[PDB]
């Protein structure tokens, strides 16, 4: 009841390739750091290595796509639509304020959606920030993610 | 838990991009 289509695997591969920026089929700690840093975080090497370690099933020190797919498909099978949105909001609400600033979310979107144009990201943010106060709060994020 | 969540949130945001492009067109 939790089969994967070709298109689903390609979507998980797009998420994998966000991190595997050199395209050699593995995610290294440096590549993970490049993404996290682009989001304004500053993970340490030990923190990056621990993150790799959670997904690296064969222990060779990097994440390959079968490891990534295993983790992502299991997460998808185990988490409902409302729960996964809730958790994703808390990932991007770094200080736990209940808000993501419009400027922060724009930067997140530009870096995670690499082929988006500025016009497209602008439209997404304008739609997300329902009341236009320059912040995307929790319920605004839920509603943007459920539409 | 935390690590899985970070990777999965990226996918969920990419999924939102896909749906947004579909709604903008149709
Ligand atoms: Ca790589
Ligand atoms: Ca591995
Ligand atoms: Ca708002
Ligand atoms: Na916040
Ligand atoms: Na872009």
């Amino acid at each position: 009841a939790d089969q994967l289509t070709e298109e689903q695997i390609a979507e998980f591969k797009e998420a994998f390739s966000l991190f595997d920026k050199d395209g050699d089929g593995t995610i290294t700690t440096k590549e993970l750091g490049t993404v996290m840093r682009s989001l304004g975080q500053n993970p340490t090497e030990a923190e990056l290595q621990d993150m790799i370690n959670e997904v690296d099933a064969d222990g060779n020190g990097t994440i390959d796509f079968p490891e990534f797919l295993t983790m992502m498909a299991r997460k998808m099978k185990d988490t409902d639509s409302e729960e996964e949105i809730r958790e994703a909001f808390r990932v991007f609400d770094k200080d736990g304020s209940g808000y993501i600033s419009a400027a922060e979310l724009r930067h997140v979107m530009t870096n995670l959606g690499e082929k988006l144009t500025d016009e497209e990201v602008d439209e997404m943010i304008r739609e997300a920030d329902i009341d236009g106060d320059g912040q995307v709060n929790y319920e605004e994020f839920v509603q943007m993610m459920t539409a | 838990e935390v690590t899985v969540g970070k990777f999965y949130a990226t996918f969920l945001i990419q999924e939102y991009f896909r749906k947004f492009k579909k709604r903008k067109e149709q």
